[PDB]
DNA sequence: ATCGATCGTTTTTTTTTTTTT
DNA sequence: CGATCGAT
């Protein structure tokens, strides 16, 4: 038999890593040790390590793989047997990696089979889980049916001759779906590499298949690294293949099937890169291996305590993410509270209670209100941005279909709608048509929305806050008309938005030259930016930690937010004579979570009356800022 | 057997022994209340089942089929024995469960879930109308002109014995359109809700079977909770194959629950 | 067991009307 | 074109 060399090879590979494999340690025993209890049968193996210990079985491997492949499972079983009292339930999935060579859709021939190569592309027109009972039990009819044999080939054949008797050799027993061998896969398609975009021909597409553990972790918009298991495809029928046809015409002494095979492709490894984030128990670049609530959730307390303790870190952090930017210092402190948590109570079945807050920008032209947010897509997770007219109202809705593809009417998603716990802000809120506008009129507040005309019990939900992009009528803040005529917009959204912070433009020479003095350290290609206080890694980790705390109110300003709000509406008892304005409890709700988040800054629970006072100050800022 | 007799005995010494509601147990009398309204859809508590004897949680999944059968047999042998008055109208029974500490969303169930205890929900979509199938195997001999007789039926399998009044002969035959037992039917097509999707792509779906007792309750776009169990058509055409078996999956309903349920609904506390 | 004579065997289409946003 | 079925 051919591959007994491969048998002994991975055998003594085990026998070496049965001892140490890496510095008195092994990287593929503790994965197997976690395996031992549930026995899930997936273990990736480093391809480098074949060249480390086995001394270039890569070329012993990377051609006759498809035939050798099954012997690796027997090898796997032999591994698990040595130290575990073992039954042959064991199996072999593999998710190979540590492989160098990266080829594409063009170097395809008869000579490319049985390899392990890594390849990318795109993901399109996905398709579902569709099981397989590959195996069973089948022989003659009478008694002699105990058949756990090798009958699991792709080309399936109930017909078997016999095991013990002289009995039927076409009349089969019945089937076993009970105590036999089954498994799963799916099927999707892939387009040409967007890293390899030549002219002329189409995006030649490949067929693709996935084993058990690979499943439902592919997804549209993602590039990959496969195995190189190009196939002889056990196909059944096709046209246009009018080549010569053959079949075994046996010995003369004193069934048919037309043969035209097609191609597909199979793979048993994935690194869905460019699509990987990780929360806080992932060890980052900067860590501190310590004990904590969880693994690395705040094990950098050794610093994050410090980043939660200073009375200076407020302003320092206000200045630790605008190094390349200069403007007012109010949104530079308020906008983070949009990204910073809210309330997060633990309370009744009254109704959904919200954590997030509406947020706005207005300003004169060319003020880099865009550059505030152009980065934010690159900044936060879940929170990817484009414009609203960057798509249709198949941004909010999906693309409305009136032709038959699966059931002839499909509006079940959107573009705003898939921003769950991230914001997908938009620009140009003034000239956009009043369709998504009145959709947002309740989709921001009552985050539980429906449609008709194509509804599969339409109940969708927004999840996050927003960033606005207004601009005045004349392009300038010419004080010649009221704000209600300066923007020519509605009331309730001007109250739904509990925070405005308009950016006004002027002309004073020192300012503009000071900006160019920013530019002094924008192209000094060494030192083209300004100093900082806090690195990004610790910043986002502190952010990722500061939520898990259960913020609380028991504070006399919590008792006497009645007092500050009574004064809020005492001074706002007017705002009715000269160009009347409106007060409303959304303002209170917003101040509440605002004060709460302002104390969530503290890495502490339990609201303090300082936070109320600053929140009152800021609300006063916003409302007097609304003053004409 | 000695032990394999004790299943029904456990049911019998359950339904009139495990008692709550401050005495005078439900299944002492709830079965009576089922016979009263002429329902034949008694439903069982898994909570209360475990509160009596935990043993039948592991003795289920090896064949919940036979568990359910060996239960409803007990319901008959109790009912017609104490209510022989019953023995005209329907005289056939099956039972239900409504306590499974689990919701499997769709896109969650795989080859491990084969032919065993299940729960899941979804949304209804368009499906068939109202039809029956058969329930018993009987044909008619024509060599001797006799009846082949009634024959024991397997779920989707042939019998064909030689034994019959025609000198156990007459391989050929014909079949009648009467003297044989029937069974209503209806289907469903289950989709997943627009709330609990993976947030923006096409959804998944599998089909579900309801049976003669179970029809004319559902509708397109209705609220639901079902135990069901995982099916397998055992061959969607195995042969020299695709790059893939053309297999499929269904769920067969044991106990369906509506989650709207806009009728007069609740049981009675004793006080 | 072997050969031969018995039995039974079938598949092909593209486009127009009213409806909904 | 395939399997059944009978005898030699
Ligand atoms: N403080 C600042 N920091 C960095 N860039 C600035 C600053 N102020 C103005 N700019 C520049 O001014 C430009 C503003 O244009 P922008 O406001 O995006 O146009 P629009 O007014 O159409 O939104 C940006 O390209 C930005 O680089």
């Amino acid at each position: 038999v051919k591959d007994e060399v491969g048998i002994r090879a991975q055998k003594l590979f085990q026998d070496f890593l049965e001892e140490f494999k890496e510095d008195g340690e092994i990287k593929y025993t503790r994965p197997a040790a976690s395996l031992e209890s549930p026995d899930r049968c997936t273990l990736e193996v480093s391809f480098e390590d074949v060249e480390k210990y086995d001394q270039n079985l890569a070329t012993a491997i990377i051609e006759e793989y498809y035939h050798i492949y099954p012997f690796l499972c027997q090898s796997v079983s032999n591994y698990v047997k040595d130290r575990i009292g073992l039954k042959t339930q064991k199996d072999c999935y593999v998710a190979f990696t540590e492989v160098p060579t990266r080829h594409k859709v063009r170097d395809l021939t008869t000579s490319k089979i049985g390899t392990l190569i890594r390849i990318s592309g795109q993901v399109v027109r996905t398709h579902p889980v569709h099981p397989e009972l590959v195996s069973g039990v089948f022989m003659c009819l009478d008694c002699q049916t105990e058949i756990r044999n090798v009958e699991q080939q792709f080309k399936f054949t109930n017909p078997t001759i016999c095991r013990n008797p002289v009995c039927s050799n076409r009349k089969r027993f019945m089937l076993d779906v009970e105590k036999s061998l089954f498994l799963d896969f799916q099927k999707i398609r892939i387009q040409e590499t967007q890293a390899e975009l030549p002219r002329g021909c189409i995006p030649r597409a490949v067929e693709i298949i996935l084993r058990s553990e690979l499943v439902e972790t592919v997804q549209a918009g993602d590039r990959y690294d496969f195995t190189g298991t190009l196939i002889v495809v056990p196909d059944v029928s096709v046209l246009a293949g009018v080549g010569t046809r053959a079949e075994n015409s046996s010995r003369h002494k004193p069934g048919m099937r037309e043969l035209n095979y097609r191609m597909a492709f199979l793979a048993c490894s994935v690194q869905a890169t460019t699509a990987r984030f990780g929360g806080t128990d992932l060890p980052m670049s900067e860590v501190t291996a310590e004990d904590m609530k969880k693994q690395m959730t705040d094990a950098e307390w050794h610093k994050i305590y410090e980043m939660s303790k200073d009375r200076n870190l407020y302003q320092n952090l206000i200045s630790s993410l605008f190094p390349s930017i200069y403007g007012n210092d109010e949104v530079k402190r308020g906008i983070l509270l949009q990204q910073f948590g809210g309330v997060a109570k633990t309370t009744t079945e009254k109704t959904s209670l919200r954590g997030d807050i509406n947020v706005c920008i207005v300003g004169d032209p060319s003020t880099a209100k865009s550059q505030f947010l152009k980065q934010v897509s690159d900044f936060s997770p879940r929170a990817i941005y484009t414009s609203g007219k960057a798509s249709s109202a198949a941004g909010l809705t999906a693309a409305v279909v009136r032709d038959e593809e699966s059931f002839d009417f499909v509006i079940e998603a959107g573009a705003l709608m898939l921003a769950d716990n991230g914001i997908c802000c938009i620009d140009e809120f003034d000239k956009m048509d009043q369709r998504d506008q009145v959709a947002i009129h309740e989709a921001m507040e009552q985050q539980t929305i429906s449609i008709a005309r194509a509804g599969v019990r339409a109940t969708l939900n927004a999840r996050t806050s927003i960033l606005a992009a207004a601009n005045p009528i004349n392009g300038r803040y010419d004080r010649s008309k009221s704000l209600q005529q300066n923007i020519q917009l509605s009331a309730p959204i001007m109250s739904r938005f509990d925070l405005f912070f308009i950016l006004v433009d002027e002309c004073n020479e020192v300012v503009d030259y000071a900006i160019a003095r920013k530019i002094v350290d924008l192209h000094s290609n060494i030192e083209e930016s300004v100093e900082r206080a806090y690195t990004r890694e610790e910043v986002l980790r502190y952010v990722t930690f500061a939520r898990q705390f259960k913020p609380v109110i028991s504070q006399e300003a919590g008792h006497m937010l009645v007092e500050n709000y009574g004064h809020l509406r005492q001074r706002d008892t007017g705002t009715s004579g000269r160009s009347t304005w409106r007060i409303t409890v959304r303002q209170l709700e917003s101040m509440i979570r605002l004060s709460e988040a302002m104390a969530k800054l503290e890495c502490s629970n339990r609201v303090l009356e300082r936070h109320v006072k600053e929140a009152f100050r800021l609300l006063n800022k916003s409302i007097i800022r609304v003053e004409q | 057997l000695g032990p394999r007799t004790e299943i029904a005995n456990r049911f019998q010494s359950f339904l009139r022994t495990f008692v709550d509601e401050r005495g005078a147990y439900t299944y002492r009398d709830r079965i009576r209340r089922m016979c009263e309204q002429n329902m034949s859809s008694f439903v069982v508590s898994y909570t209360d089942l475990a509160n009596k004897e935990h043993v039948l949680a592991y003795f289920l999944p090896e064949a919940p089929f036979q568990m359910l059968e060996i239960f409803d047999k007990v319901a008959k042998d109790m009912v017609l024995s104490i209510f022989p008055t019953y023995e005209r109208v329907t005289t056939e029974i099956h039972v239900r469960i409504s306590e499974l500490p689990l919701i499997e969303e769709l896109r969650t169930f795989r080859k491990l879930h084969l032919n065993q205890l299940v729960r899941t929900l979804g949304v209804v979509t368009a499906t068939t109308g109202v039809l029956p199938q058969l329930s018993v195997i009987k044909y008619d001999c024509v060599k001797c002109g006799y009846v082949l007789g009634p024959f024991v039926q397997s779920q989707n399998t042939e019998i064909k014995p030689g034994s019959c009044p025609e000198c156990q002969s007459t391989g050929p035959f014909s079949i009648n359109m009467e003297q044989t037992l029937y069974r209503n039917y209806q289907k469903i097509t289950l989709q997943e809700s627009p709330g609990r999707i993976p947030a923006g792509r096409i959804p998944r779906s599998k089909d579900v079977i309801l049976l003669a007792d179970l029809c004319d309750q559902c509708k397109p776009g209705d609220e639901l909770e079902v135990t069901g169990i995982y099916t397998n058509n055992y061959d969607g055409s195995l042969n020299t194959d695709q790059g893939f078996p053309v297999f499929a999956t269904v769920i067969i309903a044991n106990h369906v629950v509506v989650k709207d349920s806009k009728q007069v609904v609740q049981s009675l506390t004793d006080e």
